[PDB]
């Protein structure tokens, strides 16, 4: 097992080594090598990861991109964070500084005058132009002339000043040094500061590099694509793009990984690495960001579930594409694209293929394995929408997903127009089983519907962390059953469901869901934690199988976060915190065309309305719940609750988190990565 | 003689004779012609070779009336208002004569002759007022026991100069049509939640209130017990039975008032005449939804659970008020209780207002350029009042009044009122010369009408009465807090007071739904111009021809309504040759169009932003062929018609081709998305029996042809013709007395079944896909029925009529009533459930007395 690097030029062949000379050290057998390849260009180096004379390269965020892209294929895995470890700067922020109240919004740039880092660089140049590429004026090759007559004078350091004199109409010249006044990072925010400019496309760090004063950066703003403005310290808020800085990347699914971050966590451990001596990894005796970039820090690892479109981001990848397909449409009507919808199974499609049909185009349909597949879907742009539950409304939002619509279940004249505030989620017990509260729960066995799930789960054990600070509740109750948890846990010592769908999260096991749970609760366990209609609903006789035919809600009582008991109609003030009804979620860039085009959906094709008989109905399916839930009433519109935070509710953000930076989902591991 | 071939004209003697009462009576032996049912009670106008409503235009003294207006339906799962969606229906008492048009007539009635025309033209002090009196007083009073309908009316009328005044008082009042005895008899059954004392031992509390001396410690040695519904089974009549399965029509009370007055003058020469026009009538149709079950069952308790959980309270209850107890959830938060019915009213009030002048200058003998003329004003207005109310507070019942209220915890009301309104301002001017051996007879016709058309909506609320309630921690007593179970030694600590009343307003404001109660106001002007003219070529033919033009301007705040400005051109033309073997060849072709009405240029909204889409009228063309055999017999017509509709107006979406494969481009909008063509055939006659007495008999049969969809539209649903009345044959045979003192008659009616291809069809998508549809779920059988009737007078003063209808009592249902099901119909009926209630009326009789003075 060994691992190849790669390096461009030939003085850096030379820093590749050691090689064998200081990295000699606590050698095993076949582990931790480092081998020296050469190769002249970027290009030849991912084309040589292609093959495998090469293994490692590491890359700016532009080449990523580029060893993204067919035929070979190459996945990121490690990334040099830089500042502290509780603030890495991992990625920065491409960001338009503008100044305070200077009337225009993003997509007023038109006819504005543009300040540029330098021509052909990241978040000067590639992010703004390609985001704006579709907007600007045919023929949009060349660029550089496009770029001219879509503002009315810029500063385009590093530009030809000759063929395009407009793009260096702030800065005659265009200076590609220090000796140009507007020239960089800070040059370009010069150029606004001065006002030669209404607009300058800088990092999110420049203006705080180059104003010192609170008060003198409040004279200044922040473009979002949104179409408003933001303060310039809300850059995380209020950004073109999220670009990571520099990213080693091997060659995705056939080439060492794990092995490779095994080499570069124990190269940073032995300061060999750079910063005890020999020989600081990140600094070159010959050469300026020689095989590192000099302000490193260190390295982390890109995690799994990390794909490179994800992790250069949608805002970016867009951009890039636009810069490199140059693909616009030549009939910009500015209307609404048809919505993509993700189904997450064949019953799901089968539904949504025949809701396409009867839209007349206006749904269209994508297909993936799972749930978390098809956020990913959304948040790359192969799907557009997709209904979540709460708990997948929040792991959704820290993707950078909005909710757009909620589903609403009570019947009324203004549904549309008002948002239910959703379930509670309770702990039952039985009133016989005294004596049964929520602090000495510990050393009781338990009921969840199954591990991960919003109610059964994650909100619980939410309150449960701010007891005792670790991921093992195996350990904390006596046993129980939660439906996914491990086969030699004691989180299955009383399921049901023979043969191996013993502790797994389907119907096969009888203790899985709200209703087996509240079964397991009633037949082996003492404490079920479940939903709020969850005992109702399976009591009184609405219930018709043998082992609920007979049972009464009023047996059971409530534990209380308080340390006492209600009944199970007194929810209201006896919960464990509100969740929220299931919600669509999309990408913000198609918020607004979401929203228009499913409220004209459930005109057509909703509740009431038309013959269910006849015709096709969005909230019917051939099984239970396709798409939506059967007894959704309407979609309603969200005002408030526009966001993740805003629409899930404070006690349901207070109550994971904790439980989250603990979670098993790998697609919250990849967005946290991110953010933060 | 070419104008007017294709009519249909009715007297006012005519109507007095058959005994026409209803709207329904009045072209009911007149197969082809029909009354599109509105579906509480009311009318929606008519229907003529397979259009209906708003395709076939309805004047009074050459202002038209009222349209359809339906609003977009509203989401929630809840019962609405709605807009009335009828069409205003006329007082016959006061019409001397009603010109129905079958096939295309803008020419003469403008925009709405799609398919036909129905005229009427109002009395006249001389329609009252004899030969050689200066006065007279007409008194029509009649009772129809198929809907216990007595109506009375008086005219009066009088001459003094010169000056001439009328003035006529119709009153009106009648219930529910009813249907066949048989259909509809009998019983039926349903649940009802009833208490029920909670076997759990965890179902004890007491409550605050009812401990008079001490506290919980000591009162929780008497406790209650929880209380659960279960229904029990309960039976009651047909009439009385509230729910889906429904075998008999809603209860309609049914009420008209109507005040015509008429003043005119004489003056010299006698060819100058200035009149005014005095119309009020109003209409009420108050009925209420019995396919509303009243009482709250088990299997709506545990759905709401099933949702929302359980309820605080349930199962609790002050003293021993047992009933309860039982609560659930309701509408807009709403909690209801067992112990109320609930009950569903529409009270409907349809107010027509005109006044109007005239000058009319006749001129016989002819030697001025013009040998008639008349200028007239016409201001009219007419209103649909359509107040919904919903109650829960009454057992039933059902009460209409009753309100939520603080002594009536778990009580529920809800208001809805929408209110449709046309006005004209119209100003018209008609010319009419004859010149010279062919003669020619040329007629011009003028026209200017400043016109308005608002939707209002109000009155549109919601109250409760959910009951104050809390179950309390008891005091410590003692040592620490002990939160009970519910067991027969720890009761629940309760404490219940009386309701707390609670109002909400449903109206929004700019949200672009059914609760959008900004007003839609649309308004403009109108101009036509209209060139006729009819001669006679010798004795051997005659020959006509009409030309118009029409221009529509309208405008509306709101800018999401489709508005703009037409200019059509409408012409005919007819010919009739008369060989005279006492036989005519005649042929006529006319065309017709309908611009937008007011609910399609107001267009379908999602909630959210619309832009305006541009909508041309719709258009037809008719051509008709007919023989007639005329003599001594009396005559025998014939007819062969050819209607071709284009331009249909239907909600979908605009399409094109862009790369191979179609696609929708914009909103769902109206568009004119489709063409139509029908042909069939009419035959109607008369015999003299001579023979050395009379009959009657009438045919129609129509059939659809082609149906062809835009190519440059989408999501259009084809064309169901549920419209089209079924294939009638009506025969007749009576005998009037010569002398005019009595008289017999006989009517004998078959029609053929509804075909099912009139009412099949499907719905275009893209890019060859489709789906399937069915307008209605049932279908109507063949039958028969036979009527007779007769009259008696007594020499100009009194006259006696009596009529037997459906003699041999024969249960049917007819296809009128089941329209009424459709998916498309004007306050479409869902979700039958059982057809019993669209029955017919078996045997019924009707009386009229007149009187003259
Ligand atoms: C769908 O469906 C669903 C299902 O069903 C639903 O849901 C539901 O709902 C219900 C209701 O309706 C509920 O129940 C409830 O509960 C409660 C409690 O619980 C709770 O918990 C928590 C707390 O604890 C909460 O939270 C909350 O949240 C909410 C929502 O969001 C809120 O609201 C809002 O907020 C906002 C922000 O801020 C604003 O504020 C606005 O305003 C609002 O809207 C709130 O806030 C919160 N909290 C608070 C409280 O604050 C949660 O949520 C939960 O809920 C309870 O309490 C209630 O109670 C009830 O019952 C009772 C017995 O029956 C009665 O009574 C009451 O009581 C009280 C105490 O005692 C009282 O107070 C009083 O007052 C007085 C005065 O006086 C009077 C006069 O005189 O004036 C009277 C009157 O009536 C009143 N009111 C009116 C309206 O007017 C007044 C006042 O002032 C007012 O405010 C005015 O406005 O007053 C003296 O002064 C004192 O204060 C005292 O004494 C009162 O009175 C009463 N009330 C009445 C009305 O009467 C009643 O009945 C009540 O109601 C209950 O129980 C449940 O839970 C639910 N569930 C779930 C699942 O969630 C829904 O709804 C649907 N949706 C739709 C959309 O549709
Ligand atoms: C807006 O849109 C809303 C939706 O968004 C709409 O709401 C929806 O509307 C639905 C309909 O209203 C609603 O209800 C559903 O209804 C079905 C029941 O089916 C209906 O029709 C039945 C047949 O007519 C009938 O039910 C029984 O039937 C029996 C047998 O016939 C009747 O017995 C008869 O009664 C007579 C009466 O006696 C005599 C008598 O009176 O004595 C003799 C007498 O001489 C004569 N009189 C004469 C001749 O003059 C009469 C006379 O013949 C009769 O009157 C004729 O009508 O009768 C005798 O007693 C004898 O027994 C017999 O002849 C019985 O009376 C009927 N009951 C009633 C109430 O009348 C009803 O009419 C009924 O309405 C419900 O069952 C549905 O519930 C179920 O749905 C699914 C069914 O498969 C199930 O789903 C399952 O779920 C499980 C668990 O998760 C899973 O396994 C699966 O998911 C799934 N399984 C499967 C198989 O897939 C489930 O069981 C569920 O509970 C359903 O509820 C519906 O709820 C809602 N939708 C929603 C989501 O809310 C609404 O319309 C719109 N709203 C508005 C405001 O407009
Ligand atoms: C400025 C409008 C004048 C037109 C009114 C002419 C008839 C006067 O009586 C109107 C009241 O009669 C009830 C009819 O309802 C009103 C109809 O007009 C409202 C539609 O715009
Ligand atoms: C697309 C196919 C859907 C089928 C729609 C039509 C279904 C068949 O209708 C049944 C016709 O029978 C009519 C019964 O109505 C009158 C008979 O009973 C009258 C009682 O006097």
């Amino acid at each position: 097992k060994t691992v190849r690097w790669c390096a461009v030029s030939e003085h850096e062949a030379t820093k590749c080594q050691s090689f064998r000379d200081h990295m000699k050290s606590v050698i095993p057998s076949d582990g931790p090598s480092v081998a020296c390849v050469k190769k002249a260009s970027y290009l030849d180096c991912i084309r040589a990861i292609a093959a495998n004379e090469a293994d490692a390269v590491t890359l700016d965020a532009g080449l990523v991109y580029d060893a993204y892209l067919a035929p070979n294929n190459l996945k990121p895995v490690v990334a040099e964070f830089y500042g502290s470890k509780e603030d890495p700067q991992t990625f920065y922020y491409a960001v338009a500084v503008v100044k305070k109240d200077s009337g225009f919004q993003m997509n007023q740039l038109r006819g504005k005058k543009s300040c540029h880092t330098g021509l052909g660089r990241s978040a000067g140049w590639n992010i703004p132009i390609g985001l704006l590429y579709c907007d600007l004026p045919e023929p949009r090759k060349p660029l550089e002339k496009a770029v001219a007559n879509f503002f009315s004078g810029s500063c385009a350091p590093c530009a030809d000043g000759t063929d395009f004199p407009q793009l260096c109409q702030l800065c005659p010249g265009c200076g590609c040094s220090t000796l140009n006044q507007y020239f960089g990072y800070s040059g370009a925010f010069k150029c606004l500061k001065d006002g030669a400019g209404d607009v300058a496309f800088v990092k999110h760090s420049t203006i705080f590099e180059n104003l010192a004063n609170k008060a003198d950066r409040d004279q200044y703003e922040l473009l979002c694509l949104d179409n408003t403005r933001k303060p310039v310290d809300e850059y995380k808020d209020c950004h073109l793009a999220q670009v990571p800085s520099h990213t080693v990347v091997a060659r995705s699914m056939g080439g060492k990984e794990d092995l490779i971050w095994e080499l570069l966590n124990q190269a940073q451990e032995h300061f060999g690495k750079d910063k005890s001596k020999e020989f600081q990894l990140f600094s070159s005796p010959h050469g300026k960001d020689l095989l590192f970039k000099d302000s490193a820090h260190g390295f982390l690892k890109v995690p799994p579930r990390m794909d490179a479109k994800m992790y250069l981001g949608y805002e970016y990848v867009t951009a890039i594409r636009n810069l490199r397909e140059g693909t616009c449409p030549e009939a910009p009507t500015d209307e609404c694209k048809p919505v993509k919808w993700c189904a997450l199974s064949h019953h799901e499609r089968l539904k949504c293929d025949e809701w396409s049909v009867n839209s007349v185009g206006k749904i269209e349909c994508v297909s993936a394995e799972t749930t978390e597949d098809c956020i990913a879907k959304i948040m790359n742009g192969e799907a557009d929408a997709m209904s979540l539950d709460g708990g997948f409304v929040y792991i959704a939002g820290k993707c950078g997903l909005v909710p757009v619509l909620a589903e609403n279940y009570n019947k009324s004249d203004n549904c549309e127009d008002t948002p239910e505030a959703g379930y509670f989620a309770v702990a039952v017990v039985k009133k016989s089983a005294s004596d049964l509260t929520w602090d000495n729960l510990k050393g009781k066995k338990s009921c969840h519907t199954a591990v991960g799930r919003t109610a059964g789960w994650n909100i619980p054990m939410g309150l449960l962390y701010n007891k005792i600070n670790h991921c093992r509740f195996d350990e904390f109750f006596s046993e129980g059953c939660a439906p996914g948890s491990k086969k030699d846990s004691s989180l299955c010592k009383l399921c049901m469901g023979s043969g191996l769908n013993l502790c797994e999260p389907n119907n096969k096991e009888g203790y899985y869901g709200y209703t087996g749970a509240f079964r397991c609760l009633v037949e082996k366990g003492d404490v079920a934690f479940v939903k709020h209609q969850t005992v109702p609903q399976n009591t009184g006789g609405k219930n018709p199988d043998p082992w609920a035919k007979n049972l009464n809600e009023k047996d059971y009582e409530l534990l209380c976060l308080d340390g006492t008991r209600k009944p199970v109609e007194e929810y209201a003030n006896c919960h464990l915190a509100r969740a929220p009804n299931h919600a669509v979620v999309t990408r913000k860039d198609k918020e607004a065309c979401v929203h228009k085009i499913l409220r004209q959906q459930q005109h057509l094709f909703g509740s009431n309305v038309t013959d269910c008989s006849g015709n096709f109905c969005l909230f019917r399916s051939e099984t239970k719940d396709l798409l939506f839930r059967d007894d959704t009433v309407c979609l309603a519109k969200l005002h408030d609750r526009n966001t993740y935070e805003k629409y899930l509710g404070e006690e349901y953000v207070k109550a994971v988190g904790n439980l989250r930076k603990c979670s098993t989902s790998s697609l919250l591991e990849a967005c946290t990565f991110r953010r933060p | 003689e070419v104008t007017g071939l294709g009519k249909l004209v009715k007297s006012s003697d005519t109507l007095s004779k058959e005994q026409v009462l209803n709207i329904r009576d009045l072209t009911r032996y007149d197969p082809g012609i029909a009354v599109v049912e509105q579906g509480r009670g009311a009318s929606s106008g008519y229907s003529i070779r397979g259009m209906d409503k708003n395709r076939v235009s309805l004047t009074v003294d050459g202002v038209s009336q009222i349209q359809s207006y339906t609003a977009q339906a509203a989401l929630g799962g809840t019962r609405t208002a709605g807009s009335s969606g009828a069409i205003n229906e006329i007082e016959y008492e006061n019409v001397k004569a009603v010109e129905i048009s079958k096939g295309s007539n803008s020419v003469e009635q403008g925009s709405g002759a799609l398919a036909g025309s129905v005229a009427f033209q109002t009395k006249t002090a001389d329609d009252v007022i004899g030969e050689g009196r200066q006065w007279g007083i007409q008194s029509k009073t009649a009772y129809s026991g198929k809907n216990r309908g007595l109506t009375q009316s008086i005219a009066l009328a009088g001459r003094i100069g010169g000056a001439e005044a009328l003035l006529i008082h119709t009153g009106r009042r009648a219930g529910e049509i009813r249907a066949h005895e048989d259909a509809g008899r009998g019983v039926q059954s349903f649940n009802r939640l009833v208490p029920v004392e909670d076997s759990s031992n965890y179902a004890y509390f007491i409550v605050k209130e009812e401990c008079k001396n001490g506290s919980y410690e000591t009162c929780k040695a008497n406790p209650k017990k929880d209380v659960v519904g279960k229904d029990e089974r309960q039976t009651v009549s047909t009439r009385d039975y509230t729910g889906p399965n429904r075998f008999l029509a809603d209860p309609l009370s049914y009420e008209s008032r109507s005040w015509l007055f008429r003043p005119g003058f004489r003056f010299e020469n006698k060819r100058h005449y200035i009149g005014g026009i005095l119309e009020h009538t109003q209409q009420t149709f108050d009925t209420r939804d019995m396919t509303v079950p009243a009482f709250l069952t088990k299997a709506v308790f545990d759905a709401n659970k099933k949702q929302a959980g359980s309820l605080p309270g349930n199962g609790k209850y002050a003293g021993n008020h047992k009933y309860g107890g039982l609560f659930t959830n309701g509408e807009n938060g709403a909690l209801v209780g067992a112990e109320y019915g609930t009950g569903v009213f529409y009270d409907e009030t349809h107010t027509k207002s005109r006044y109007g002048l005239e000058y009319v200058y006749t001129n016989a003998d002819k030697d001025t350029w013009a040998d008639y003329a008349r200028l007239s004003y016409d201001r009219q207005g007419v209103g649909l009042d359509n107040h919904f109310q919903q109650t829960h507070c009454s057992a039933d019942g059902s009460d209409k009044y009753c309100r939520p209220s603080a002594d009536k915890p778990f009580s529920y009301y809800k208001s809805d009122r929408v209110i449709y309104g046309e006005s004209h301002r119209l100003l018209q001017a008609a010319f009419k010369k004859s010149f010279d051996k062919i003669r020619h007879n040329l007629s011009v016709n003028l026209g200017f009408d400043r016109f308005g058309s608002n939707l209002r909506h109000q009155d549109y609320y919601y109250q409760h009465a959910n009951r104050a309630y809390s179950s309390n921690t008891p005091p410590q007593n003692n040592g620490k807090k002990i939160s009970p179970n519910g067991s027969e030694t720890s009761p629940y600590w309760v404490t219940i007071g009386r309701g707390n009343v609670v109002t909400g307003q449903i109206c929004r404001l700019g949200n672009n739904t059914y609760t959008d109660c900004t007003p839609r106001s649309i308004n403009g002007k109108s101009y036509y111009a209209a060139v006729r003219d009819n001669v006679r070529l010798g004795r051997w033919a005659d020959v006509g021809a009409g030309l118009r033009y029409d221009y529509r301007s309208t405008h509306s705040d709101d800018g999401s309504v489709s508005t703009g400005t037409h200019r059509t051109l409408s012409w005919n033309a007819g010919i009739v040759l008369k060989p005279t073997d006492w036989l005519d060849l005649t042929y006529r072709t006319s065309t017709g169009f309908r611009l937008p009405s007011f609910a399609e240029m107001y267009g379908w909204r999602a909630g959210v932003q619309s832009k305006a889409v541009k909508i041309d009228p719709e258009k037809s063309f008719n051509k008709e062929a007919g023989i007639v055999f005329k003599g001594d017999f009396g005559n025998l017509e014939a007819s062969w018609f050819n209607n071709a509709y284009r331009d249909l107006i239907v909600r979908g979406y605009e399409a094109q081709i862009k790369d191979g494969k179609e696609e929708a481009k914009g909103d769902p909008a109206y568009l004119n998305a489709q063409s139509a063509r029908i042909t069939g055939i009419n035959i109607l006659g008369k015999i003299d029996w001579n023979g050395v007495w009379y009959s009657t008999f009438a045919y129609n049969r129509v059939r659809v042809r082609d149906i062809k969809k835009r190519a440059d539209r989408t999501d259009i649903q084809s064309h169901l013709f549920d419209a089209i009345q079924p294939s009638r044959y009506v025969v007749g045979l009576g005998y009037d007395q010569p002398e005019g003192k009595w008289g017999v008659n006989g009517m004998l009616t078959y029609s053929k079944a509804k075909e099912i291809t009139e009412l099949l069809g499907s719905r275009a998508l893209l890019n060859g896909n489709s789906r399937n549809t069915k307008a209605t779920a049932r279908r109507t059988r063949p039958w028969y029925i036979v009527d007779v009737s007769g009259y008696y007078t007594v020499k100009k003063h009194f006259t006696l009529r009596a009529g037997v209808y459906n003699l041999l009592n024969y249960r049917y249902v007819t296809w009128e009533n089941v329209r009424q099901t459709a998916g498309g119909a004007v306050n479409q009926h869902k979700n039958v459930g059982v057809y019993n209630r669209y029955a017919a009326p078996g045997r019924n009789y009707t009386f009229s007395l007149e009187y003259k003075f």
